[PDB]
């Protein structure tokens, strides 16, 4: 919130050190009513839905298997029960080694087939049973994190740490209207060109206003006039 | 009148300064140079020998420093103020005796100069060592100048202080974004200076090494090194601990993923990737390469069929990447005081005097060579001739050397430059400050703050305040008033000692109960695990406090990492601390009495175990009392003195625990330019440039340490009758308002003396 | 490597641009100490 | 390198100075070496600096005769007055305790101590400055130089040590119209 | 307050003592069976303890692998050094004393892969020397020393320590002050 | 100050011993470190405003301040009353030593005394481990301005 | 341990024992002698040393006429002047409290229970002369003894 | 060096009274301050002049070169 | 997995041998556990 700040928005970083997402929301209320889009924007969850993953071996057959459990989906107020696992698992294993016939056992069990110069098997086994963990199975795939806020008033909002503006405005239960993230190059390849020079106005303007710095603010409209 | 240790002990610090003064680092360390270096860098190039004509061997004998064997008495030297006036090199011959063999089957010795080795002033071959003031006016030195300097050419060159990294010692250290954790010793051995790291990559140590060619899976390595049950590996490098087990079973598995191993297998493995060796020997590229390989990666020779020291410091290494891996902040901090080690003029002269010996030599035996490959008359003698001519090399190099402060160590291969500086001569305490100043290691990756940060660790081991302004803040630092530089003690008596006080040696214990008890570490190398840690420190302890082993090995524990680690090597900072005991101080004013008395000088207190010195590690276990006044039973010892936390330089200011901290700097900065008196020779100097003030006085308000070092003798400034009211308005803004009258009365009154020289130089025609 | 070619005298602080062609030496200058003076007009 | 192209050694100072050595000597190579010591004598000026131990530097702004000056009942004048702005922002306190310690040092004959986490001890010198007639705080009531009056405020009023430090204008001041310009730029 | 003799026997006699990496020292609650041992190795001058336990065919033992990538896996082999370590006993009561035989190059047997090292080299075959490379070329150059194997004899060498420590019998007389600073 | 030391102190063994009521925005470390550091501020802040409100009329530093020609009133309060807490990096002094700042304080300590309160004024002078601190955080200071 | 993952006792396939990080201290003294079951820092040392001490004289009266069992003593190298060293050199005389004492010569050390080594230790007794060359197997190792000098 | 002709303050001559003060202080042995007082210097910066005066000029005359 | 051979220790994995049968195939060493309708599961708990 300084001398480094300014010089990031004056190089036009693609990538900034501390990107946040001001995200306010339709409805005031914690219980079930921030915390739904808390949900519904987030980094991974699968490591904190599975409660264990299993490597399940037989006489002929290998079943990675996790069973997940709904205590903490009920608590934590998330949306999703097997199949959005399932799916979400799906694309990250394609991704990584491959996902051919995912199962579900039920009772909250998702079960991975895997089958097949030597020890293939065993190996695919071993990275998998480590990659599977750490796969998103709902939120989104770019928020380091996020908090729900208090703008020293009674309204809550949520400040999101990452670097998707199109999902969190396009996100239920926020206003896509007002969503204003500190990413100049996120606003404009999101909102366009001018909203990107309100936008390097307004930080400049803000991380001038933090310091007790007092300086024109034609001299920062002439700043991101130049840049746009 | 009685005395009272509440007070009274602080006269352990004129009693420690009486024989360990404030230029004793310098000092110390060319005195070793000079009596046992010279003779190692002799034993070891001893003989130098021809390809041609078996009956011929030169041998080294020995070597000395300005005494011939011829008298009793030294040598007479040119006395170093003339060598100021005469612009030459204080300097004193190189005598070594000589074995070379006649034809006619003739051994003999002699006494031959093999050049001229330049003197620290007020070494044990200077001129000035022992001299009272009345040798020191027959001279023209003053006696109050430090000493800890050379005179080349005329010129004041001191070796600064060099601050580096402890040598072979592992610093993990993690990173951010990247998230690699990577642990690194710098072997330094005589030979050879090499780095052995430990990287993470996608999940998976490695080791990587400037010789090997590419990164090696740890697994392979561990295995190389005899370590091959894959089961132990596990117990080497996590123990019983389901997160490192977790963490460090990729690596496990892909020492299979490859393929299944043996240790010949591993070996071949690391062979096929060491790059070579100059072309020579070539007939050993096979698995019998991997044997150099791995005493090539690190500074632990292993020459047998064993391999337990090696594979266990490589297993240690990975098991500190694998604790920084799952726990952050189990990670060294490189900016902390015990991790490092201050080299010294007389290893810098050492290793510089080395290189140049290792140059003569080879020089001398190509001359030897050219002289014997005639086919007749080649008659034996005097073979010294190109020993009379080639001499002047040495003399050459060690005075180019010590005069630009560039150093050209073939054998280390490194060119470093600032080595010495010219003793700054603006004032009495600038030349003081000039010595116990200590420059920072380069490429500390200036853009940050991290080194020039004040470090809680340097507590009584460097001054506070003295630290410049400008772009040097924090890299270069001052000693402290009370402060000792550790010097490299044997480690092998230790080892036999730690065996003798129930360390079973590391090879008696299997893996599973290694991290079971503490590991008891040497330099840094686990040789043993001890059951009842605390105690086996205690007994070192007392076997330090009584005389047994040296009083510069330090012991401590560490709780986090379960180890006992003894330090033996040089460069080590520690200060001295009166022991506390049961609650009690073990001076007691007893001991104080019979050192007033002038008895029981500062090295009695070390002899009765009633001070030793604590480096910084030490202190990590120690309890210090500030005074005595405020020690609970808790407490492990107790301050000699607390203000010598302050150096030499930041002694001057009066009650600067009254000061906002950065005015303390500044005064720091000011002093060393203050115009005052130089020296009593002072005006038979002829320097460069030299202000002096016409009537110096000492300060109203002064310090214990302006009478320590002397500085109410040489004193730089005038008291002033101050008004301090608004006055005039030329007085804003710092600006300051001069009485006219004092001025003419000669308040402020100085002088600027400058030389010229002028040399009437000779010409070829 | 101390080779001084045309592409060093053009690059860096002191090289042809930033250290002649806009910022350099002038005649009709002069540098020292400055003193208060609560007499002297402000300009 | 018969006859002989001129060499000389000019002295090129804004300031005379004095020859007070010339040493002739050989050095050790046999050649004549020849070093001859210049003195010059300095007189504070206005921008020559000065500090007092406490980072408290500053140039000479004014020099004013003894008359002007202020004085006290005994006729003490300072021989430095020392703005009093430049301590609350610095917070150099131990400069406040050296002018006390200072002060009633002199009056008792004995030199003080300023040892850090020690030194002598506030109190004691108030006690020796009022037992010598002072006001315990060192604020001594002031005649002013140029009017006679008494100062409406009371004074702090003691002995500081002062450096002059080696930064001096005569050494600093430089001003050039044209001179030597460089061979290739053609620039001064 | 009561006593316990030592006596220190066998100097001429030289001892080792094994480790084996591989076998726990207990698997219940009474010590785990002595491994059968047969067709043991030693190399003089160089210290290199081979044995070669054989294992069990009848279960676990992968036969058609065993023999199709290393012809003879019968023995399991276990290869160390012994290393030198003074201040090392071995002790045992007799009649109410203890009896200290000092050891010589302890070792430690980690499971050794002879046929691995042959399978490779035969699916490859188709100067100072100083330092740990004249080590290993020692290794491969003067070997093949063969050794029998006798378990079982215990009261000869018991018998001998015994008999070798009750006819000397001698006085200290070092001051326990000048002792400490003989460490 | 003794009623903010015990504060502090109380703190302590509840972090220590049981467990204090960790905030939203910070763990168990996080939560004493800001919950102390809160405590220590407003405790500097009530002896600064005691000191500045006590001050007589003609006290020069306190005039320097209300005409706003040099200095502060913070400054006033650090030379009179109480060198607060001197601030490394943005939070109380780090540890210099195995989880412990200086070895003249036991191990494993959290105390406002151990980790850079100063309790001095720059009139009564500074312990040596308060010279120390206010020593490291002016040499941030002066590092930050080279 | 902790949660371990799942004919012949000695022949299954053998797991590391594995233990959290949460308590990694609190499994270690209990399992420094557990893996034996053999036939502030102040004070836990010394109980720790002196329950050591009853566990060696009980392993010695338990070894009053073995055949086979062993234990060595760890002895400091350069031992009390009397290696051409033979005979009666001292004896493990047992002090008041229940705590063990050795007197190797005329200089008194304190003994220990040395480190766990949870592996089968056997001692062999080589024999190598020029007519025929055995393996002279002895027995096995139950523990080690450490005895250090004390001041 | 030398032992200033007159107090850089009051303009009070001090030049005369330091082998005095020097006696006083040796012979006679008084304390400073009684030593500073039995001269007439009452001023704290005449009291200064002598207090505070270092005679460096003993010193450099060691180093005579015309021996 | 993380399971070692009862014969040296080394690393055991899991084989598809002869008619598909899941053995526990250890390398360096002639070392084989058939799983006979057993089912050897490895799972870790996850916070
Ligand atoms: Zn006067
Ligand atoms: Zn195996």
């Amino acid at each position: 919130l300084g001398v480094p700040r300014i010089k990031e928005i004056i190089n036009a970083s693609k990538v900034i050190s501390t990107p946040i997402i001001n995200a306010v929301l339709v409805n005031d209320n914690d219980e079930r009513a921030a915390r739904v889009v808390k949900g519904r924007v987030e980094k991974t969850l699968l490591s904190d839905v599975a409660f264990y993953v299993q490597d399940v071996y037989k006489d002929n057959l290998s079943f990675i298997q996790v069973r997940i459990d709904l205590g903490t989906i009920d608590k934590l107020q998330l949306e999703l029960t097997i199949e959005d696992i399932a799916v979400a698992i799906t694309r990250a294993s394609k991704l990584k080694i491959q996902a051919s016939d995912v199962n579900i056992i039920g009772k909250d069990r998702i079960a991975i087939n895997v089958f097949p110069s030597e020890n293939d098997v065993f190996y695919r086994m071993q990275q998998l049973r480590r990659a599977l963990p750490d796969v998103v199975v709902k939120g989104l795939p770019d928020i380091s994190r996020a908090v729900i806020n208090i703008r020293d008033d009674g309204k809550r909002e949520l400040l999101v740490e990452g670097y998707g503006l199109r999902d969190v405005m396009c996100t239920d239960g926020v206003i896509g209207s007002r969503t204003t993230t500190n990413h100049v190059l996120e606003v404009f390849s999101v909102l366009g060109i001018e909203a990107a020079r309100y936008s390097i106005i307004r930080e400049i303007n803000y991380t001038m206003s933090n310091h007790g710095m007092s300086v024109d603010p034609r001299h920062i409209q002439l700043l991101g006039d130049v840049m746009t | 009148d009685e005395i009272n240790t509440a007070q009274d002990k602080w006269h352990l610090l004129p009693a420690f300064l009486k024989v360990k003064g404030l230029v004793k680092q310098h000092l110390d360390s060319f005195n070793y140079f000079v009596d046992t270096d010279l003779k190692k860098i002799i034993k070891a190039n001893q003989l130098i020998l021809s390809d041609v004509d078996p009956e011929f061997y030169l041998k080294y004998v020995d070597i000395r420093v300005g005494k011939k064997s011829s008298s009793s008495t030294k040598d007479y030297l040119t006395p170093p103020h003339e060598c100021r006036l005469r612009d030459m090199t204080y300097s004193a011959p190189i005598y070594v005796d000589i074995e070379y063999t006649r034809g006619r089957n003739i051994i003999m010795h002699k006494d031959v100069e093999i050049g001229r080795m330049p003197i620290m002033l007020r070494s044990n071959k200077c001129i000035l060592y022992d001299a009272d003031e009345s040798k020191m006016a027959k001279l023209n030195e003053c006696p109050l100048d430090p000493g800890g300097y050379f005179i080349v050419n005329g010129t004041e060159k001191v070796i600064l202080v060099q601050e580096q990294l402890s040598k072979n010692r592992i610093i993990v250290e993690a990173d951010e974004k990247k998230g690699i954790v990577q642990a690194s010793v710098t072997s330094s051995t005589h030979e050879r200076k090499s780095k052995t790291y430990v990287i993470t990559k996608n999940g998976k140590i490695y080791l990587k090494h400037n010789s090997i060619a590419e990164e090696i899976p740890i697994a392979i390595v561990l295995k190389a090194c005899g370590i091959l049950s894959d089961l132990e590996i596990m117990q080497l490098v996590c123990g019983n601990d389901s997160s490192y087990q977790d963490i460090f079973a990729v690596n496990l598995e892909e020492s299979s993923k490859l393929d299944i191993y043996t240790q010949q297998q591993a070996l071949e493995y690391i062979g096929a990737k060491v790059k070579t060796m100059r072309r020579q020997k070539l007939t050993i590229l096979q698995e019998g390469i991997e044997a150099i390989a791995t005493t090539v990666i690190a500074h632990l020779t292993v020459e047998a069929l064993d391999f337990r020291e090696k594979a266990l410091y490589i297993a240690m290494m990975t098991r500190r990447v694998v604790m920084a891996m799952y726990n952050p902040k189990m990670i060294d901090d490189r900016d902390y005081v015990g991790n490092k080690r201050l080299e010294l003029a007389g290893q810098l002269i050492s290793l510089l005097f080395e290189d140049l010996f290792k140059k003569f030599n080879n020089d001398f035996k190509l001359s030897i060579d050219k002289v014997l490959k005639k086919p007749n008359r080649a008659m034996e003698y005097d073979a010294l001739l190109s020993i009379n001519v080639h001499s002047n090399n040495i003399t050459s190099g060690l005075n180019r050397a010590i005069s630009t402060g560039n150093w050209s160590l073939k054998r280390f291969k490194m060119e470093r430059a600032g080595v010495t500086h010219v003793l700054s001569r603006l004032s009495y305490i600038s030349a003081l400050g000039m010595m116990t100043r200590i420059s920072s290691q380069f490429e500390k990756s200036r853009k940050v703050s991290g080194p020039r940060a004040l470090q809680p660790s340097q507590f009584g081991m460097l001054c506070t305040a003295d630290t410049p302004e400008g772009e040097a803040c924090g890299l270069v630092k001052n000693l402290a008033l009370m402060t000792h530089i550790t010097t490299d003690d044997e480690e092998e008596p230790i080892k036999k000692l730690c065996y003798v006080l129930g360390v079973e040696d590391i090879t008696l214990i299997d893996s599973a109960s290694l991290h079971l008890n503490y590991g008891v570490y040497l330099n840094g190398t686990l040789i043993g695990s001890i059951r009842f840690p605390t105690k086996f420190v205690t007994q070192f302890r007392h076997l330090r406090r009584t005389g047994k082993v040296s009083e510069f090995i330090s012991i401590y524990s560490n709780s986090h990492q379960m180890a006992v680690h003894i330090a033996t090597d040089g460069g080590r900072i520690c200060r001295p601390l009166i022991i506390v005991s049961d609650g009690q101080s073990r001076v007691k004013d007893i001991h104080l009495r019979k050192l007033l008395d002038g008895e029981l000088d500062f090295d009695d207190f070390l002899k009765l175990g009633l001070v030793e010195y604590l480096d910084v590690n030490e202190e990590n276990d120690s309890y210090i009392a500030l005074y005595e006044k405020d020690i609970v039973p808790s407490m492990t010892h107790l301050e000699i003195e607390p203000f010598t936390i302050l150096g030499a330089v930041a002694g001057l200011i009066p009650y600067p625990h009254h000061n906002q901290s950065p005015r303390n700097t500044y005064q720091c900065a000011m002093g060393k330019q203050a115009i005052g008196a130089i020296a009593y020779n002072q005006f038979k100097r002829i320097d460069t440039l030299l202000y002096l003030m016409t009537y110096p006085q000492q300060p109203m308000v002064k310090t214990k340490t302006i009478e320590l070092i002397d500085y109410d003798k040489l004193p730089a400034g005038q008291n002033a009758t101050v008004a301090v009211m608004s006055y005039s308005g030329y007085d804003i803004e710092d600006a300051l308002v001069l009485n006219k009258s004092s001025i003419d009365r000669g308040f402020g009154r100085c002088e600027t003396r400058r030389k010229t020289t002028t040399v009437l130089k000779r010409y070829a025609n | 490597k101390p080779i001084r070619g045309f592409c060093q005298r053009l690059k860096g602080k002191q090289g042809r641009f930033r250290g002649n062609l806009s910022g350099k030496r002038v005649d009709f200058s002069g540098r020292t100490v400055i003193s208060p003076d609560p007499n002297l007009s402000i300009d | 390198s018969t006859q002989y192209r001129e060499a000389p050694v000019i002295y090129r100072g804004p300031e005379p100075s004095h020859i007070d050595q010339v040493m002739m000597s050989v050095s050790d190579n046999d050649q004549a070496l020849i070093k001859v010591l210049l003195r010059q004598n300095r007189r504070p000026e206005l921008g020559d600096k000065f500090s007092s131990r406490h980072g408290q530097k500053g140039v000479c702004g004014i020099i004013v005769k003894q008359e002007d000056m202020p004085f006290n009942d005994q006729g003490i004048v300072p021989d430095i007055i020392m703005n009093p702005h430049g301590f609350p922002s610095r917070m150099t306190v131990g400069k406040m305790i050296e002018l006390i310690s200072g002060k009633a040092g002199v009056l008792n004959g004995t030199l003080e101590y300023g040892t850090c986490f020690g030194g002598s001890k506030l109190e004691d010198m108030s006690k020796i400055l009022v037992d010598q007639g002072f006001n315990y705080s060192g604020k001594d009531m002031l005649y002013s130089g140029i009017t006679g009056e008494c100062l409406q405020a009371y004074i702090f009023f003691g002995p500081i040590y002062y450096q002059k430090l080696k930064h001096m204008v005569l050494d600093k001041m430089h001003a050039r119209a044209r001179g030597p310009r460089a061979v290739l730029t053609r620039q001064p | 307050i009561e006593e316990f003799p030592l006596k220190i026997s066998g100097e001429e006699e030289s001892l080792h003592v094994f480790q084996y990496a591989n076998r726990p020292r207990l698997v219940g609650r009474k010590p785990a069976e002595h491994p059968f041992i047969s067709a043991a190795r030693y190399k003089p001058k160089s210290h290199l303890w081979e044995i070669d336990i054989p294992l069990d065919e009848q279960a676990f033992y992968n036969k058609d692998k065993a023999e199709s990538e290393w012809n003879g896996v019968n023995v399991q082999t276990l290869k160390g050094v012994g290393v030198e370590n003074n201040g090392q006993y071995a002790a045992f009561v007799k009649d109410m004393q203890v009896y200290l035989v000092p050891i010589e190059r302890v070792a430690q047997l980690k499971p050794f892969f002879k046929y691995i090292d042959d399978a490779n080299v035969t699916r490859k075959q188709e100067n100072r020397l100083t330092g740990s490379l004249l080590a290993h070329k020692v290794a491969d150059e003067e070997a093949n020393i063969e050794l029998t194997w006798a378990e079982g004899t215990f009261e000869q060498f018991k018998d001998t320590i015994v008999k070798e420590a009750e006819d000397k019998t001698l006085v200290a007389l070092e001051k326990q002050e000048d002792y400490i600073d003989n460490l | 100050v003794e009623i903010a030391y015990h504060k502090c102190d109380e703190l302590i063994t509840l972090f220590n011993k049981g467990e204090l009521e960790t905030q939203p925005g910070c763990n168990e470390e996080q939560t004493l470190e800001a919950k102390i550091g809160g405590l220590l501020s407003k405790v500097r802040e009530e002896v600064g405003d005691v000191c500045i409100n006590e001050l007589d009329n003609w006290n020069a530093p306190l005039i320097m301040a209300t005409c706003g020609s040099k200095g502060s009133t913070l400054n006033v309060s650090q030379m009179v009353a109480v060198v607060g807490q001197q601030i490394i990096s943005g939070n109380r002094v780090p540890d210099g030593f195995q989880d412990r700042s200086l070895p003249h304080f036991p191990k494993n300590s959290k105390t406002p005394q151990s980790k850079g309160f100063v309790r001095n004024s720059f009139f009564s002078g500074l312990s040596p481990p308060e010279f120390l601190f206010h020593a490291i955080s002016g040499r941030e200071g002066l590092v930050d301005t080279a | 341990x902790x949660x371990x993952x799942x004919r012949i006792e000695q022949l299954f396939p053998v797991r590391p024992v594995r233990v959290r990080h949460e308590d990694v201290e609190t499994v270690k003294r209990e399992i420094q002698e557990a893996l034996s079951e053999k036939p502030k820092e102040a004070a836990a040392e010394l109980e720790l040393l002196n329950a050591d001490h009853q566990h060696i004289l009980r392993k010695l009266k338990k070894m009053n006429n073995k055949p086979e069992r062993f234990m060595v003593f760890q002895l400091p190298t350069r031992l009390p002047a009397f290696r051409e060293l033979a005979g009666k050199v001292g004896s493990i005389r047992v002090h008041k409290s229940g705590k063990l004492s050795v007197k190797i010569g005329n200089v008194v050390m304190d003994i220990g229970k040395g480190a766990e080594t949870t592996f089968l230790q056997d001692v062999i007794a080589l024999s190598i002369a020029d007519d025929a060359s055995s393996a002279e197997l002895l027995g096995r190792v139950d523990g080690k003894i450490v005895v250090t000098p004390q001041i | 060096m030398i032992v200033p002709v007159r107090c850089f303050s009051c303009g009070k001559v001090v030049g005369d009274k330091w082998e005095s003060y020097l006696n006083l202080l040796q012979e006679d042995e008084l304390d400073e301050g009684t030593a500073l007082s039995r001269l007439g210097l009452k001023r704290y910066c005449c009291r200064r002049m002598i207090l505070t005066h270092v005679d460096l000029i003993e010193k450099f005359l060691r180093y005579n070169p015309l021996e | 997995m993380l399971s070692f051979c009862p014969s040296c220790n080394n690393m055991l994995l899991i084989t598809s041998g002869d008619s598909g049968v899941y053995t526990l195939a250890c390398r360096s060493c002639p070392y084989e556990f058939p799983i006979e309708g057993i089912e050897i599961y490895d799972r870790k708990k996850l916070p």
